[PDB]
C-alpha cells in the first residue's frame, strides 16, 4: 500500500502538532457530512476512522472544540486533527482522527431482530449503563449530544465497551436562549422537540435513552413514524394523553387546545411477558413528558436494573471480566455526589 | 399560525384512534 503523512494536532494535548503517517487507507463510511476513513498508523499499528468534513474556515468547528474538552472511556477519542483538501478543489477539509470502533449498538441489535431472537438482557443491562455513564459526563460540562440513537452507539464485541460518537450535532445549552427544535433523529426525539419547544434542556438525551432501552427489548423501535403527528400517535398511544400541565412543561404553546383523551397502555402489556419489572421501572421513569421528571444520566446509573452488573461474582457470556464500570471520576460525579455509595461497590473502592 | 395547524392534525389522528 502507500503511506500518507501529514502533521496533526493532538486532540486532548497542549496544541503540539507532531508528524502522524497511517497506511491501509480505506472508505467504511459515506454521508451528506462527509466521508469516513479507516486507517492503520504507521507507528503503533493500531486502528483509526478519519471523519472527513467540510469547513467554511470563517468560523470555528463546533464539533471540534467540543471533542477537544472530551476525555471518557465511554465517549470515542479525539486522537488527532488536521486539515487538507479532497473531493471539490479550493476548499478546506476537517480531518478527525477518531478510536475504531468495530461495530455499533443497532447492526447488534439488527441481528438478534432478523434471527428472530432476543438480546440477552446482560447485554441491554451493559449497553444502557455506559451509556448513561457517557451522557453523565459530558453533561457536567453542559453539553448536549442531541443525537442519541443505537446507530451512534459503538461497540467492541470483545470487550464488550460501548463508545458514543458522531458530535455533530451536539450542543452546549446555556440556560436562557433559543435552540434549534429541528434537531435530533426520528424515533428517538423527545416529545417537546416535536412540540417545537425551543427551551429544552438536555433531558432531551434522556428520552432518547428510554427509546433506545424500549428498542432493545422489544426487538423494534418504539415510536414509529415518518412526521412529528406519526410519532406523538404512537407516544400518546403508550403514555396516554399528557395533562394540560404536563403540556405546559413541554410547550407552552399548546396548553389550551383540547386534545381528545386516550387512555394510556399499560407498561408491562407493551413489552414481551419475559421482560424483568426493573427493566420496565427503568422505561417508565425515562420516557416521561415532563423533562424535569425523568431520571437524570447519573440517577439512571444507580437503578436497581443495573444491580447485576454490581455484582463481585458477574462474567461476559464470552468467559471474559466486564469493562470498567466503576472508575468515575469526581467531575464525573458533580451531578450528585452521594451517588457513590451505590455507584462503587464497596469491593472496587477498597 | 404553525402551532393551530398542527394541533388539527394531532387531533384529527386522536379522533380516529380514539
Ligand atoms: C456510520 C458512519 C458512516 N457515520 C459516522 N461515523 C462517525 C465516527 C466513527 C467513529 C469510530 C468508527 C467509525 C466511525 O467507524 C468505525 O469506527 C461519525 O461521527 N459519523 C456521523
Amino acid at each position: 500500500s502507500k503511506v500518507t503523512t501529514v502533521v496533526a494536532t493532538p486532540g486532548q494535548g497542549p496544541d503540539r502538532p507532531q508528524e502522524v503517517s497511517y497506511t491501509d487507507t480505506k472508505v467504511i463510511g459515506n454521508g451528506s457530512f462527509g466521508v469516513v476513513y479507516q486507517a492503520k498508523l504507521c507507528d503503533s499499528g493500531e486502528l483509526v476512522a478519519i471523519k472527513k468534513v467540510l469547513q467554511d474556515k470563517r468560523f470555528k468547528n463546533r464539533e471540534l472544540q467540543i471533542m477537544r474538552k472530551l476525555d471518557h472511556c465511554n465517549i470515542v477519542r479525539l486522537r488527532y486533527f488536521f486539515y487538507s483538501s479532497g473531493e471539490k478543489k479550493d476548499e478546506v477539509y476537517l480531518n478527525l482522527v477518531l478510536d475504531y470502533v468495530p461495530e455499533t449498538v443497532y447492526r447488534v441489535a439488527r441481528h438478534y431482530s432478523r434471527a428472530k431472537q432476543t438480546l440477552p438482557v446482560i447485554y441491554v443491562k451493559l449497553y444502557m449503563y455506559q451509556l448513561f455513564r457517557s451522557l453523565a459526563y459530558i453533561h457536567s460540562f453542559g453539553i448536549c449530544h442531541r443525537d442519541i440513537k443505537p446507530q451512534n452507539l459503538l461497540l467492541d464485541p470483545d470487550t464488550a465497551v460501548l463508545k458514543l460518537c458522531d458530535f455533530g450535532s451536539a450542543k452546549q445549552l446555556v440556560r436562557g436562549e433559543p435552540n434549534v427544535s429541528y434537531i435530533c433523529s426520528r424515533y428517538y426525539r423527545a416529545p417537546e422537540l416535536i412540540f417545537g419547544a425551543t427551551d429544552y434542556t438536555s433531558s432531551i438525551d434522556v428520552w432518547s435513552a428510554g427509546c433506545v432501552l424500549a428498542e432493545l427489548l422489544l426487538g423494534q423501535p418504539i415510536f414509529p413514524g415518518d412526521s412529528g403527528v406519526d410519532q406523538l400517535v404512537e407516544i400518546i398511544k403508550v403514555l396516554g394523553t399528557p395533562t394540560r400541565e404536563q403540556i405546559r412543561e413541554m410547550n407552552p404553546n399548546y396548553t389550551e387546545f383540547k386534545f381528545p383523551q386516550i387512555k394510556a397502555h399499560p407498561w408491562t402489556k407493551v413489552f414481551r411477558p419475559r421482560t424483568p419489572p426493573e427493566a420496565i421501572a427503568l422505561c417508565s421513569r425515562l420516557l416521561e413528558y415532563t423533562p424535569t421528571a425523568r431520571l437524570t444520566p447519573l440517577e439512571a446509573c444507580a437503578h436497581s436494573f443495573f444491580d447485576e452488573l454490581r455484582d463481585p461474582n458477574v462474567k461476559l457470556p464470552n468467559g471474559r471480566d466486564t469493562p470498567a464500570l466503576f472508575n468515575f471520576t469526581t467531575q464525573e460525579l458533580s451531578s450528585n455526589p452521594p451517588l457513590a455509595t451505590i455507584l462503587i461497590p464497596p469491593h472496587a473502592r477498597i | 399560525v404553525e402551532p393551530q395547524k398542527f394541533a388539527e392534525e394531532l387531533i384529527h389522528r386522536l379522533e380516529a384512534v380514539q
